[PDB]
């Protein structure tokens, strides 16, 4: 019982659709009321659906934020409202502000395939 | 092939992904002294800016056998470049696991790796995380990387199954 807000990015291209989706429908799997917020690439429009957010008392954010530095002001104000943020695929440059920040190991993805193209290359040659 | 050389697409160059990528990638590829580096240009992680920047790479360079995308986009961008000027041949190697570039490496194209990403798990994890912490847990590390896998020609059945 409670609400969780899905602050995403921008909808403008199927990664980000997918996110959106993806969270809104496992928050109501977990017992959750939960609505989609879409920033359009716009931090001021973020700011705005933060503001929303914390008028109409929100359990919990789910954000992707639109920049890792305009961002955080925003964070900033849900923290001082009590409403946990949960950053999902972007981050925000600052620590101890968000509960966790969770993003994809591009450096590990790009050990693997620096592997599989000397090993395909050498093969084929 | 005592040389092979080849070409990277860099995503955004302002953006770190960019280069954990790229540097990942690097780290292993340096070591093997037959791979040359030819060209190296940023295609902004954006499909038609690549098909741009592969366009002028490959009436360049065209002694390449392979090229390096940052992201799948780049890499769909550089396939369309490369079929426009019959460069069939060539090797081409993303990262994401975007849906396009899977059906054109299950489908044989000249796109032969990615590597998967799972955004639905991370946006699920958030969700789950938010729930336990609503229900009492504070003990979260703030810093969390969730995996990636190596999608082939030879293991594409596992990720169309």
């Amino acid at each position: 019982k409670g609400k969780m807000a899905i602050v995403i990015s921008t909808l403008n291209n199927p990664w980000f659709v997918v996110l959106a989706e993806t969270a809104k429908q496992r928050a109501e799997q977990l017992g959750y009321e939960a609505t989609i917020f879409d920033s359009q690439n716009d931090t001021a429009k973020e700011s705005a659906h933060f503001d929303a957010i914390i008028a109409a008392g929100y359990d919990a954010i789910i954000f992707n934020p639109t920049d890792a530095d305009g961002s955080i002001a925003n964070v900033k104000r849900a923290k001082e409202a009590g409403i946990p943020v949960f950053c999902v695929d972007r981050g925000i440059n600052a620590r101890g502000l968000a509960v966790a920040q969770i993003y994809s190991d591009n450096y590990y993805g790009g050990v693997l395939m620096g592997e599989y193209f000397v090993k395909f290359l050498k093969e084929k040659k | 092939a005592k040389e092979i050389p080849y070409a990277e697409l860099l995503g955004i160059l302002s953006a770190q992904p960019t280069w954990d990528r790229s540097n990942g990638f690097h780290s292993v590829v340096d070591q093997y002294p037959e791979f040359k580096m030819v060209a190296q240009q940023s295609a902004e992680f954006d499909r038609d800016t690549a098909y741009k920047v592969t366009e002028q790479i490959l009436q360049a360079h065209p002694e390449i056998k392979a090229i390096w995308c940052g992201n799948d986009a780049m890499a769909l961008g550089a396939m369309k470049a490369c079929e426009a000027a019959g460069r069939t041949d060539i090797y081409i190697f993303g990262f994401d696991g975007a849906e396009d570039v899977i059906n054109a490496i299950k489908e044989g194209k000249q796109i032969v790796a990615t590597i998967m990403q799972f955004p639905k798990l991370m946006a699920r994890l958030a969700v789950e995380w938010a729930d336990q912490y609503l229900r009492g847990e504070r003990s979260f590390p703030e810093i969390v990387p969730v995996t990636v896998e190596l999608v082939t020609r030879e293991n594409i059945d596992k990720y169309t199954a």
